């Protein structure tokens, strides 16, 4: 049964006013931060794109070293085959000299054997010189 | 975020490959001599994203072409789509990775690898701009796996800001080119998890076993496992292909799916599933294609989605259908299936309407899950890995070519604390 | 003269802004080319919003920006294209894919200087301007993170001149990315004290307008869009006509605002009726007032029931007379509470804008011959906070998708300030409610 | 461009490669005078100004009379007079002879005429040495050629093609001795070695072809198809191809365990005509029947450590894996724990060959089979028996010490060869 | 390994050589004159090996003829094939060696020697690749004893890389009443121990016994016993003469059949015995073949093989036949027969087939042993040796020479050590 009705404006197009019902129980109006600074905001700007580029360089610096363990691998492959051909060239020439060592060793000791025959031979031929003429 | 750069490594790399650009361009409208001959402007709106334009009408793949074995160069030039392709994208060696990733990440495919560099920075120059990359690989040889894997890590080094997306094939006894997949596959593993940012696991024994179990196929060929591939990456690549809202770029996908860094390994689930052969079908209702999410069957990475939980999920509707109705039955698989999604990533699961199906089928459906079950496929992997590992069983073919044991060792160690990770967020529990 | 300068940011500030320049084309008599028969014989508060060019021309006093240019190169080959001056349509080449970070931190200070030189320029033709209405999505990585960079330059640049929001609050239903409730709090934390009146759009709540008393299935952005202008014609309707109330914008923040962190008023539109349907008698007085006080007509969803009003405000348009008006407050105090705070009176400021309610000539809307828009500040509307306060701890207590802020140089400790800023925000509309 | 250079040592090794440069011209229509009317077999043959085709091949022997009827026969255009190396005396079934002695005379001109093939290769991918282990030159020369070109060219891949002995064919008592000191000294030096048993050989042409006492040239045309379907996949450009590398890679686990088990089929003799034609599934089925091995040891009480099927003719991969599927199911095809059980498929479009006038029917599709099993250790160990027979009472001993040889290198080849058997005996076991 | 220097020395010497050249000049197709007029290729394919070609045409054998004794030469070049040999090649001295070893040795014979030695020298230098020297003697005499066995060392001086052969033959007191011939058998053993590597062990018992008992002549003669000489050297030489796998040189023969250095002494075996000039008609079967070239009465050494234990065996065929019966029924002589056989030397037994048969014969059997029952050969002429020593009887003949008693205990010391090493091996087991 009661409202209190306050014209507040009046123009061409439109027309306004406040209906109320009820006061305010509680009397006495109600029961900030400045600005921001456009240098702080670039700051902290800034400090997020350093960070981003931290992480980004730091990605780069850890695919860098897969890069450099790469060459590593082809280097200790070609290390492993250069190390196989010499290991292979010198147990090879060991093996062809003990071998011609040897060899020559047999044929010296069997020619020896032969050439002391020989010796015998014209020994035993002075024997029968000391029994032919040197008799009857 | 426009222009994609397409990398095809090795054998599989190259056969999947080519398979994505001849369904691509059936989807988009273009012919073999890249000649556009649609009737929708939709097919051209995002083209920009796959293919430059050449002189007057011609569209062709930005596609890299890459292989250590001349062979399969000429396999694509003489397959269907093969004179589509830029002739000086192609890159071949003279001397193959001889299934050995030591020889195809240190040896045989770095010295390729500056030449390929060379034809993905022209493509990457010509660039307004450029999201990223797409590799397609196998993880089991030794070109696909090891020189892939070498790749990914020289265009981190040159394009760190892009994003990097592959396409990796996991190996499989039941369907087996060399003994020493384990092995390819563990070093391969190990340079995804910390190199790229997305990778759609596609496992060769869940292809076998759709192939054997559900389509009937006694003795399944490459053939039949790769036109579940391409229907896959005919469908996880909609939304980067066409106009629409959700996972448009390879960034916001990345976004959208990846809450850790080292868990970008997505599980593919694809509806309905169709041999080479059939020819038939009419059938497929929204409701039908929402169940096959948690159908362990429709997924192309041995796992049972039931075994783990969801952290994301992006999932595709093809056809012409209402979104009112997949809107429902989305909400409905998720509410009946609360015990697979994790309660401490609200509203996990995002779902995008192409009113374009893909040939063959007049309805389809595409789901993408980074799911804790993917820990199985890595199980696998390392379980053969470590039964050859402990033998240390033609691990002189490796070091010859100036590996370590160690790295062997720590290959193994980063797979078993990837396992460890999936293990931790699946036992998650939003307490919060 | 009083002029505001509207500033539209990412594709939802970018999309909403399209359908409020089309709505307000409409209501003065705007032509897409940027004529208009002139030929009158009046009020020209049109030119607060629309300046003049020396081919006779209305340009929009607005800035349209985005960090890709999709949405806007849509507006520069559209309808209205002649409607904008190049230089007033930014647009960056790479977005910045839903994360505040890299909207905010990376993408977002290659274009700022660009926007600034803009708004200087618009500024600079104004004899007495007002401020700004800033239109954007708390969802996506531009509307979050580059619409806080702005906010914070244009109190540097403008030091006290006013500054109000039009925000679209997030809604899974149409939601795109996982990190939404991230982006939401990241630059409400930011905004807070940048801001003097904040009108969120609950995209949720539109959506169910849209699906309820516009009966369409599966509603579109374009729908959304047509409703959310709608209500930001009301809310600007007497800063762009001879109007009584909130005639100018200093007097939002004087009717609407007690203190500078309790800025969000909540929104309540009627009648929203299909045009699509059978010829029906027009709703009284009486009906649309009482469809104020419906929850399911709110612009935001939360339950005044569970608050207290600290101001209420009465936007009627069309065919309106005082005493059906206050007849109708009469009415509704007999049978229902609406309580306010101790210190503030149980009361409502009333305005009556004699223009018609204006709809898009083939739209989901049918035109009314009355209509009104309710702004009502309440402690309710922390519902809304509380909502997306908890998705943020879900996942933030797993640290999940942290590495993407981080990645673009943000530390933790933001999402630590920024979350503890929104417990603060909590607290005083618990505080503010008490007695 | 993917060369691979053939070396052929002694009477055995220069005969094989009779029969398979024989072949090979055939199998791509290259005429005696070394005319033609793919690209491939580029790998094995290189071309002159006059277009002629040229074997990239070497033929040594410490005597004259075995390359002399080369120098004579059909091919004499063939090969170039520089690539057919001669010495005057053989090593008289020694190999202290072959090695020392003889060799030592030969070998810079042997690895000069080498160095010279090699530089007309841009991709060399390494040797093929065929050899016997019988005979003087065959054991001998060889280990002494294996050695040098390790120094030369370090780790590039070398290959054998390896005789082992038979008492039926056998030409010398020392046979067993020759064997162990070429595959002690050899050890380190090769990367894969295919060995050949002439027993089993003998026994495939008399069961099989219907030949009542079979000669070397049966035994030879035999073997140069087998070694066909193992160059083949370097030769042509088929389905499915495989390189040295990949041989290499897939059927060696260990660098002592190099020695795979061939096993061919099918051998059907020129007559009936009915014998056919034998399905995907029958050929590769036979390749685990003991019949068709090329080495006398019994699988089945062994354990696979690698396999490599090299298919050819009209052969389809479907065809293969279903055959291969069926093998998976097998109980009795033990595969040692440590493998993910592991199969290499090569297949090629052209059907086998065959010499007219030859003991072999034409096959529409044919299959070698080369398998790691550590069932290859019994012929080791008969070898090594014989061995020990002889050397417990140093019987023929002398023959070697006189050509400079020590009694300690005979001791450290037995105890090489007692390491290979314990090997064979420990990669068998499961962890 | 193509020519062989052939050396004929004393009577016995020259007479078994003279036949030699008679008989493989026959197979060759060489008539009296020197020329070829045969009607095979095969006949002349390795006939460098024992003939130098002249002035066109013509074949000359590379035999020295030696004796100091004139009367044999007159006796040779008045023989059938006396004509074909080289004038200059004759070297003749004058006095004779009055059976007397150290006459040959040391004194007459050493003044010859040079004069030998000067056509030796100038044939081996004539050579394109000299396999060796045999030499043909017998040891009871003085010449072919005492100088054959002084050559050996000289030559071997000279040559030491190549092959001493040697057809000793051996002396019985059935043939001849010399009872000096043990000393000069043990003299010349000693020195065929230390410097021969291959010595065919031709005992005139054993040749007297085969054609008294076997042949049924009551007095035979030294051209009944040289019958049977030619048949065996035909034999034996064989697989020199013609194109083949086995044998085919001095070397490769002496690897295959001595074992240990000083076990070169062959025990040699052949089927089938026949007199002089006669016919003929029946031709012995494959079994037959293998049975008879395997006895007893069948050895050209008077040894009986079932007494001790082979160490080797080679075995030839001569004539058309089946390789297929003659490997059977080879195999089944070693299973049946295995005690006979040493089982610590695998696949002892070596076989080989020439096509050609010898004059007379449709089908023959040569068979080369080094069998430990050689031993009773040793044991039987150092018994004779012993009689005689014990009692030191005719030592002044040697003495006189300029000889002393130690070496008659040296030699003898030497072949006792001989028998006991032969009886070690035929006692020595597998195990
Ligand atoms: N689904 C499918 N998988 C394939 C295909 N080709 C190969 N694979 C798989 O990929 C692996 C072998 O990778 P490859 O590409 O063949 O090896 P590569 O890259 O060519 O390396 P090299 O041949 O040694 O130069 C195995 O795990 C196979 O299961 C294919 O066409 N389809
Ligand atoms: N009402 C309405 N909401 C929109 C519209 N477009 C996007 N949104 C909402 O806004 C949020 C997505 O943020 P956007 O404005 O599209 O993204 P953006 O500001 O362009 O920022 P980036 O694309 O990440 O660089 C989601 O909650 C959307 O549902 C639109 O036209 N109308
Ligand atoms: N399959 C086969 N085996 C052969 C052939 N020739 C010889 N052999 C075997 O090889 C071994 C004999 O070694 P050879 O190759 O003939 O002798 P070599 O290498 O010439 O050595 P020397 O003659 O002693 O200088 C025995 O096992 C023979 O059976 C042949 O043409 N084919
Ligand atoms: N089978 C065989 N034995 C013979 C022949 N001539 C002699 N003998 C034997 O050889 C020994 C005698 O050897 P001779 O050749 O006569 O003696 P020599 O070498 O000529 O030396 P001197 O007469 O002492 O100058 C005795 O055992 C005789 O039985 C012969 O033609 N055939
Ligand atoms: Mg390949
Ligand atoms: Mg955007
Ligand atoms: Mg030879
Ligand atoms: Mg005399």
């Amino acid at each position: 049964a009661d409202m209190e009705v306050i014209e507040l404006n009046k123009a061409t197009s439109g027309q306004s006013w406040e209906v109320i019902l009820k006061p305010p129980s509680f009397d006495g109006v109600p029961e900030r931060r400045r600005d921001p600074s456009l240098e702080e905001i670039q700051k902290k700007l800034e400090a997020a794109e350093e960070r981003r580029k931290y992480q980004e360089a730091e990605l780069l610096k850890h695919l860098a070293e897969k890069r450099e363990h790469e060459r590593e691998v082809i280097q200790k492959a070609i290390e492993e085959n250069n190390n196989f051909i010499k290991m292979a060239k010198e147990k090879l020439a060991q093996k062809m000299e003990s071998n011609k060592e040897n060899r020559e060793a047999h044929l010296a000791a069997m020619l020896e054997r032969l050439q002391e025959k020989d010796k015998h031979a014209e020994e035993v031929r002075k024997n029968k010189e000391l029994k032919e003429e040197a008799s009857r | 975020m426009r222009e994609i750069v397409h990398i095809q490594a090795g054998q599989c790399g190259n056969q999947i490959g080519a398979k994505f650009w001849e369904v691509i361009s059936d989807e988009h409208g273009i012919d073999p001599t890249g000649s556009y001959h649609g009737d929708s402007d939709l097919q051209l709106e995002r083209i920009n994203v796959y293919y430059n334009e050449a002189t007057g009408n011609k569209y062709v793949p930005r596609a890299i072409l890459v292989d250590l074995e001349p062979g399969t160069m000429d396999s694509v030039r003489s397959g269907p789509f093969g004179q589509i392709f830029r002739p000086d994208n192609f890159v071949f060696g003279q001397s193959g990775a001889g299934n050995n990733w030591a020889k195809g990440h240190y040896t045989e495919g770095a010295e390729l690898v500056d030449s390929v560099l060379d034809v993905v920075r022209k493509e990457s120059e010509s660039c307004d701009c450029l999201q990223g990359f797409q590799l397609t690989h196998s993880l089991g040889g030794g070109t696909g796996s090891g020189m892939g894997t070498l790749l990914i890590s020289k265009i981190r080094e040159e394009y760190p800001d892009r994003i990097m997306n592959t396409f990796s094939v996991m190996p499989s006894p039941k369907v087996s080119d060399t003994v020493v997949e384990p092995y390819n596959a563990t070093l391969s593993v190990h340079q995804l998890v910390e190199n790229t940012d997305e990778t759609y696991s596609i496992d060769n024994e869940a292809l076998y076993d759709i192939c054997f179990r559900t389509l009937k196929l006694t003795t399944p060929t490459y053939g039949d496992l790769n036109h579940l591939v391409s229907a896959t990456m005919s469908g996880v690549t909609t939304c980067l292909r066409f106009p629409g809202q959700l996972n448009a770029d390879l960034r916001k996908l990345a976004v959208n799916m990846v809450p850790f860094p080292r868990l970008h390994f997505f599980m593919p689930g694809f509806a309905p599933l169709t041999s080479r052969g059939s020819q038939q079908y009419r059938a497929l209702t929204v409701p039908e294609l929402t169940q096959q999410m948690f159908d362990s069957k429709n997924m192309m990475a041995a796992c049972d989605p039931r075994h783990g939980r969801y952290l994301t999920v992006a999932t595709i509707f093809r056809g012409r259908m209402s979104m009112k109705e997949v809107d429902e039955q989305m909400l409905n698989i998720q509410n009946k299936n609360s015990s697979y999604f994790v309660e401490w990533i609200p509203n996990n699961v995002k779902t995008a309407v192409c009113d374009i199906p893909p040939r063959g089928l007049k309805m389809s459906s595409t789901f993408i899950g980074n799911s804790t079950a993917i820990q199985e496929l890595f199980k696998r992997i390392s379980e053969q890995f470590t039964a050859m590992f402990r033998r240390k069983a033609f691990l002189h073919w490796y070091t010859g070519e100036g590996m370590d044991e160690m790295e062997f060792t720590e290959a193994e160690s980063n797979m078993n604390d990837l396992v460890s990770e999936y293990q931790q967020y699946q036992d998650a529990t939003a307490d919060e | 003269m009083r002029e505001c300068i509207s500033i539209h940011v990412g594709q939802a500030g970018v999309q909403i802004g399209n359908a409020c320049w089309e709505l307000y084309c409409l209501e003065h008599g705007i032509q897409p080319d940027g004529q208009m028969p002139s030929d009158k014989t009046g009020d020209d508060s049109f030119n607060t919003f629309f300046s003049e060019t020396g081919a006779g021309k209305h340009v929009p006093r607005a800035v349209f920006v985005d960090l890709e240019p999709t949405v806007i190169d849509e507006v520069r080959t559209g309808t209205y294209r002649q409607l904008f001056h190049p230089e007033q349509l930014i647009t960056g080449k790479e977005d910045a894919a839903n994360n505040y970070a890299r909207g905010h931190y990376t993408i977002g200070k290659e274009i700022i200087d660009l926007v600034l030189d803009r708004i200087r320029k618009l500024a600079d033709q104004c004899t007495g301007l007002q401020g700004f209405l800033v239109f954007h999505s708390f969802g996506g990585g531009t509307g979050s993170g580059f619409t806080s960079l702005l906010m914070e330059r244009l109190s540097v640049d403008y030091g006290k001149k006013s500054k109000l929001e039009f925000s679209i609050y997030p809604a899974p239903q149409v939601s795109t990315a996982v990190v939404e409730p991230y982006n939401s709090i990241l630059t409400t934390h930011t905004t807070l004290e940048h801001s003097d009146c904040a009108f969120m759009v609950d995209n949720e709540a539109i959506y169910d307008i849209c699906r309820r008393n516009l009966d369409i299935e599966r509603p579109t952005y374009t729908n959304l869009n047509r409703l959310i202008s709608q209500i930001v014609s009301s809310i600007t309707a007497s800063l762009r006509f001879d109007g009584a109330l909130n005639v100018d914008l200093t007097e939002f923040q004087t009717n609407l605002v007690p203190y500078p962190r309790i800025h969000f008023p909540l929104a309540t539109y009627a009648p929203v009726i299909s045009a699509e349907k059978a010829y029906h008698e027009q709703l009284s007085v009486a009906e649309i007032t009482n469809a104020c006080f419906e929850p399911a007509n709110q612009m935001v969803k939360c339950d005044p029931r569970h608050g207290k009003y600290m101001a209420c405000c009465l936007l009627y348009r069309g065919d309106v007379v005082p005493k059906d008006v206050n007849a109708a407050i009469a009415t509704i105090k007999t049978k229902r509470s609406i309580q306010f705070v101790d210190w503030c009176p149980t009361g409502f400021k009333v305005g009556i804008n004699y223009q018609p309610p204006t709809v898009v000539p083939g739209g989901d809307l049918a035109k009314v011959q009355r209509a009104v828009c309710m702004l009502s500040n309440t402690t309710a509307i922390a519902e809304a906070w509380a909502r997306l306060d908890h998705k943020f701890d879900l996942m933030y207590a797993k640290r999940a998708f942290v590495h993407w802020y981080v990645g673009e140089g943000m530390e933790e400790g933001e999402f630590s300030e920024a979350r503890e800023d929104m417990a603060a925000l909590e607290k005083d509309y618990e505080e503010v409610g008490v007695d």
